[PDB]
């Protein structure tokens, strides 16, 4: 709030004409007026910002016009919805050498002259320029005093530009907007109880784009949260459903795909979103309608924004296993790891493993039995032992991304958006897609003799 | 349908400032009325070079190449390289990078082949030691920028190398009010693969004009040996005026080419040397597009600075235009009180952008 | 209404991806994928990778056989090469 | 005099950045560590987070609380200089964040 | 080839890695490990 | 348990032989490989003196 | 003593930030009231409306921006 | 990692 | 020079002065002989100077800038 230009709404006014809404019958784009008080840091008093309310999307401004304040101060009620050379510069008609020429080229880096015998003619003697050729805590609080004194001293100039077009509806001051593009929907429910707040964005939170954050399951909520599972996240202005994809690095070599989030730690985590500023923190939430709250926590997920960027790469493991059927020693027959001479014929050279954790490597194609090859290892595999190539296929995000528009519904709960994977599953009566050689059991060692 | 120019004009300028303000921009019209129209090779190269910098940042060229689009993207930079076409030299390239640099993810660490030095555009030791220090002051901690060999026009073989890793989140805001006082004058004169004479007689012939001058001159002399030298034979002499005790520096340059007395260049360099110092107040003629720049990208402050009423040119009209049409920024301009020189202060109320790539 | 198609899309792609999600998995993102689990020959067409044991046999190229003889030429004309000598 | 910093024994101090956070090995002496700078000197020390996993709690000058650290032996990885470990973080005590008792307000 | 240029690459990023944060971990160790020193031999005669 | 929770240090079952191959049964892991390489490490020493 | 005072004075530290105005026209501080449904809001509105203007209301709704005395007014939203 | 490109 | 451009001038100082004869403002000293340059030759459009002195080797010398 310190900065950024956001404004609660406490009047609002559907100015569009009555013909034209009964001309085209309930299609228009409602042109709103909103008159509301300002807070945070001044507004650009350029129309043009773009300026994110609540619960419908973000718009741009067109016409602002700030009023004298309905409820103000000794130098009490108020209760709506109820009971010369510059100008020269800068206008834009005249031509820069008209400027200079009542005021008495850049691709060329240098600085454009004059004949050189005239300029030492007037340099032979150089007597011009001669003149000028002769704690820690309160001390950032000075500075930053030091900072505002001058600002409000050098702001203390010419009424029409320091008040209002280029210090811009300096702080805590009544104003009107104008929109336009605002649905009809929005004044068709509007609802007077429930708030609409605005916010002006800065350029680096309009563009979308591939956001990783770090997360964590939030310490009351009962449910461990899943990749490409949607919540909708409290992102610093806006609050969207998307689809987030959680990864580790792990030790720091790269960023690979987990299935779900850890169950006390924070985790990195990609969503694709608007931008925001990186170090900025947020909520998300599951579930936000009423008919589906239960006596569960809502709060799924906290944490803030490491960084952002455009596409981001992760990976996961994939293990392609294999089958010995004719072992040597130290060397062996594996067979149905892969199918075809052209694969392995990729595959030359690659590094394996068994599941008794011995290594290995991958030589030659068999010729005739197609998917079967040759491989040599640190001692003798037994027919009984699964071989193992440890290789990082690339996932990427999916590009979800519905906002909430709360205050557009007909009922302005009972929000409805992606349903999560267990109730879609339960909805269309499935079943958990489990596997029953993946399933753990109680293992028995036996006393293994030697020969 | 966001932002759009006429003429091929300032395009460096409007390229780096729609990467810095994240506005996307058309321009048309690029000598549409030529006989040979369209968009330079160069220019090409230098919207690949941009494009090599930032990431997710789309253009499109006219089929008839009159027109470009751009959409930009965050700013990542990056360990590469660039060749650089021969038409025009590395300054031309690096001087944008040279303030759209400090704000990336990484580092900057892109090396240029090619010509060294040319007439109309930067020198290496023009960039060096007059680009640095501004940037030193408005904020930068490191930046460096070294030269691995020199080149010469128009055969080139030059390699130039800039470092920043001072990633900070926005320049400071300047205050500088005052006529700065000068506490020295130096500068060096380079020879490229011709005879070690040349430089001895262009560092007297240029001296010989402000040994009268009170304050004390130094410059220093490098000849380029062997392989380091390039591919082209040249000479060039650089003059810098240092103010030391709050950090400022003016300079100006040359190079001969053929058929140029070294004497007489050097005498020439340091008269438009005297002649930039007699325009220039606080920054140089030409280090005010890059520090007006710095003062409208800091952070949201009023920041000030002081110039004398020569500076005002076309150049910084058409900038003046150039940045109220891209982000709307009037400049206030507060005449000093003391006024027998009308000397302008240009304040601008800073944007509190500040670059959103860091890994934090 | 604008709005109204707005949903319509939203729910068009919601019901995409809903049934992307309960639906069957691809076979390259499940672990442990057999031969006989997979598109028979997928994997040229994969654009995979993986790690390997050892740094195979250097194919000799122009360039390095005239490097190797430009430094037996300069050990040669310089005659510093090491022999045995009598006793 | 009294104390490794003035005479106080803790100190608020602003985080610069996160020392070691490219380090691959977990649990690491140079991944537990982290710049900070101290107020009433104004100097920027470097500091211990114990518990990396619970490192990524403080990220960026979050007026963090620094007491004294105190080996009390010879541990393997424990490079020497540090004496500073952390104890809160913007006022609430890591600590108690570690073990999710409360919660980092900001 | 795809081997020898991964595996190039692969040696090359690990041999910056080890040096580069071993050369700092050394150097935020002397540059506080002396004023520790100097703080115990200052703090001894009390 | 030094700084680490019980959620920390908890557990990590192991997986069994496939049913598929099954024939040939118990999958060996790596404690029974070195359980048979020292033995082999050792018969081979005994014929080799 | 020195001992309870250099521990306590450095509540006096913290990260230097900037609060946005001068003393020109602070602005209504936005006031929340929130509980879980059906207690306290809209009777403790009415309540402190009525001692801040010597005025109650029925039903209301919407920010109602109210003064506190001769510095500054708030705004309250239920 | 690059997405942008010239056209 | 045939195109009357400049003329050389040698020395017994081991050294060629290139010298204006419109101006005589002293355009080069190109040197590196070590034995007095005796005999001086200019090309047919003043481009190319060739030198030569009791060191028995000759000397071909672009005149752009004095390079060799
Ligand atoms: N016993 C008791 N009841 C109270 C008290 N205060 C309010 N109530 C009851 O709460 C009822 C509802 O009025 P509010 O509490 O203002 O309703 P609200 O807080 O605005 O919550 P909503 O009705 O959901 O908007 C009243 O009819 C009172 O009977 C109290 O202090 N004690
Ligand atoms: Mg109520």
């Amino acid at each position: 709030r310190n900065e950024h230009p956001y404004m609660l709404a406490d009047r609002f006014t559907d100015l569009t004409h009555p013909e034209l809404i009964e001309t085209q019958g309930l299609q228009i784009d409602r042109k709103v007026a909103i008159y509301g008080y300002l807070h945070g840091t001044p507004l650009p008093s350029a129309p043009g910002t773009r300026v994110h309310i609540a619960g419908v999307g973000d718009f741009s401004v067109a016409q602002i016009e700030k009023l004298p304040d309905p409820c103000p101060t000794p130098f009490l009620i108020y209760a709506p919805m109820s009971d010369n050379i510059g100008k020269l510069i800068y206008m834009d008609n005249i031509s820069p050498e008209e400027c200079i020429r009542r005021w008495r080229d850049l691709e060329k880096f240098v600085p454009y002259f004059d004949t050189f015998e005239k300029l030492a003619k007037k340099w032979k003697s150089v007597d011009a320029i001669k003149e000028r050729f002769l704690t820690w805590y309160e001390l950032q609080k000075a500075k930053i005093s030091k900072q505002l004194e001058i600002n409000n001293i050098e702001y203390q100039e010419m009424t029409p530009e320091q008040r209002q077009r280029i210090e811009g509806f300096k702080a805590g001051s009544y104003v009107r907007i104008v929109f336009e593009k605002v649905p009809m929907e929005f004044v068709k429910n509007f609802n007077p109880k429930f708030p609409i707040v605005m916010g002006g964005l800065l350029p680096t939170e309009i563009k979308f784009g591939i956001v990783k954050a770090r997360l964590r399951r939030h310490r009351w909520h009962k449910k461990i949260l899943k990749t490409n599972d949607p919540l909708v996240l409290s992102l610093g202005w806006r609050r969207f459903q998307t689809l987030p994809i959680y990864t580790t690095t792990d030790s720091r070599t790269r960023t690979r795909m987990l299935k779900y989030t850890p169950e006390h730690t924070y985790c990195n985590a990609a969503f694709y979103g608007p931008l925001c500023s990186p170090n900025t923190p947020f909520c998300g939430v599951q579930i936000v309608a009423n008919s589906d709250t239960g006596n569960g926590f809502r709060i799924a997920a906290t944490g803030i924004v490491e960084e952002i960027d455009v596409n981001i790469e992760i990976v996961k493991k994939l293990k392609l296993v294999g089958f010995p059927y004719k072992i040597f020693k130290n060397t062996a027959f594996i067979k149905d790891m892969f199918s075809s001479a052209m694969e392995v014929a990729r595959f030359e050279g690659a590094q394996i493993k068994t599941v008794s954790g011995i290594r290995g490597e991958i030589k030659r194609a068999l010729s005739k039995p197609e998917g079967h090859y040759r491989a040599a290892f640190e001692d003798k595999i037994l027919m009984s032992d699964i071989v193992i190539l440890r290789s990082w296929y690339p996932v990427r995000v999916k590009k979800f991304y519905n906002p909430v528009t709360s205050l557009l519904l007909k009922e302005k709960t009972e929000w409805k958006g992606l349903r999560l994977t267990g109730q879609i599953r339960a909805a269309m009566n499935l079943e958990t897609p489990s596997n029953p050689d993946s399933a753990y059991h109680k293992i028995e060692r036996v006393e293994r003799h030697f020969n | 349908k966001y932002t759009t120019f006429q003429g091929s004009q300032n395009f460096r300028l409007r390229i780096v400032l729609a990467t810095l303000s994240g506005k996307p921009i058309k321009i048309e019209k690029i000598r549409s009325g030529d006989l040979n129209p369209g968009l330079k090779d160069y220019e090409v190269s230098f919207l690949r070079l941009i494009e090599s910098v930032t990431n997710g940042s789309v253009i499109e060229i006219s089929y008839t190449g009159t027109t470009v689009i751009y959409r930009p993207g965050i700013i990542v930079g990056g360990a590469s390289t660039h060749i650089c076409p021969s038409s025009k030299p590395v300054g031309y390239f690096v001087e944008p990078m040279l303030y759209l640099a400090p704000f990336s993810k990484k580092k900057f660490s892109i090396l240029f082949k090619g010509i060294t030095a040319s007439h109309n555009d930067a020198g290496i030791e023009a960039i060096k030691w007059g680009l640095m220090p501004v940037m030193e002051k408005f904020g930068v901690r490191e930046c460096a920028l070294h030269t691995l060999k020199r080149g010469s026009p128009p055969l080139g073989g030059g390699e130039v190398h800039l470092v920043v890793d001072s990633l900070i989140a926005q320049p400071i805001t300047m205050h500088e009010i005052d006529r700065p006082i000068i506490s020295s004058i130096t500068g060096v004169a380079y020879s490229t693969r011709v005879s070690p004479s040349l430089v001895n007689r262009m560092i007297d012939g240029a001296k010989k004009v402000l040994k009268n001058l009170q304050c004390e001159v130094n410059i220093t002399a490098d000849v380029w040996r062997g392989e380091n030298s390039g591919k082209s034979p040249g000479w060039g002499i650089t003059l810098v005026a240092q103010s030391k005790q709050k950090g400022w520096s003016y300079f100006a340059e040359d190079i001969g080419d053929a058929g140029s007395i070294p004497e007489e260049l050097g005498e020439k360099v340091a008269c438009q040397l005297l002649e930039e110092i007699s325009k220039s107040a606080a920054v140089g003629r030409n280090q005010l597009p890059l520090a007006i720049v710095y003062m409208v990208i800091g952070k949201e402050d009023i920041g000030r600075l002081r110039i004398n009423k020569e500076q005002i040119d076309e150049r910084f009209i058409i900038l003046l235009r150039d940045i109220k049409k891209i982000f709307n920024t009037e400049v206030f301009l507060k005449p000093v009180d003391e006024a027998d020189n009308e000397d302008m202060i240009a304040t601008i109320k800073g944007i509190g952008f500040t670059n959103t790539s860091k890994k934090i | 209404s604008s709005f109204e198609k707005q949903q319509i899309e939203i729910r068009k792609q919601i019901e995409q991806l809903e049934n992307e999600a309960v639906a069957e998995k691809k076979w390259s993102l499940k672990g442990e994928v057999k031969a006989k689990d997979r598109p028979e020959d997928a994997l040229l067409t994969e654009e995979l990778e993986f790690d390997r044991t050892a740094k195979p046999v250097p194919v000799i190229t122009s360039e390095v056989t005239e490097s190797l003889e430009d430094m037996i030429r300069r050990r040669i004309q310089d005659s510093n090469f090491d022999d045995l000598q009598r006793r | 005099k009294s104390s490794p910093f003035g005479g106080s024994s803790h100190a608020k101090g602003i985080v610069l950045e996160k020392l070691g956070i490219e380090s691959k090995q977990p649990n690491s002496a140079i991944r537990k560590c982290v710049r900070v700078q101290l107020i009433k000197n104004g100097k920027k020390v470097t500091a211990f987070v114990p518990n990396d996993g619970c490192l990524n709690f403080v990220d960026e000058n979050d007026e963090v609380l620094l007491a004294g650290f105190g080996r009390k032996g010879k541990a393997k990885g424990d490079i020497p200089g540090v004496r500073f470990k952390v104890v809160k973080v913007s006022g609430v005590s890591l600590l108690a964040l570690w073990k999710e008792k409360k919660e980092k307000p900001r | 080839f795809e081997a020898r240029q991964r595996i190039e690459e692969k040696n090359k990023e690990s041999s910056d890695y080890h040096a580069k944060m071993a050369h700092i971990v050394n150097t935020i160790n002397t540059e506080e490990g002396a004023e520790k020193n100097k703080y115990e031999r200052e703090r001894k005669l009390r | 348990a030094k700084l680490v929770h019980d959620v920390q240090k908890k557990q990590h079952r192991e997986r069994s032989q496939l049913t598929s191959r099954s024939r040939y049964g118990f999958l060996e892991k790596h404690k029974d490989y070195v359980k048979r390489a020292q033995d082999f490490h050792r018969k081979q020493s005994t014929l080799k003196v | 003593t020195m001992q309870r005072s250099s521990d306590v004075n450095e509540r006096k530290l913290h990260v230097p930030m900037v609060d946005r105005t001068p003393e020109d026209d602070p602005p209504p501080f936005i006031v929340a009231v929130v509980g879980p449904p059906g207690t306290g809001k809209t009777t403790l509105i009415r309540s402190l409306v009525r001692r801040m203007t010597k005025s109650t209301l029925n039903d209301i709704q919407g920010p109602i921006t109210v003064v506190s005395g001769k510095h500054r007014r708030l705004t309250f939203l239920e | 990692n690059k997405r942008g490109g010239v056209i | 020079s045939p195109d009357d451009r400049y003329l050389a001038i040698s020395l017994l100082d081991n050294t060629v002065k290139v010298f204006f004869l419109d101006s005589m403002k002293f355009y080069l000293s190109l040197y590196g002989h070590k034995l007095p340059v005796l005999s001086i030759d200019i090309s047919f459009d003043s481009k190319m100077i060739i030198t030569s002195s009791a060191d028995k080797n000759i000397k071909i010398w672009g005149l752009d800038f004095g390079d060799c």
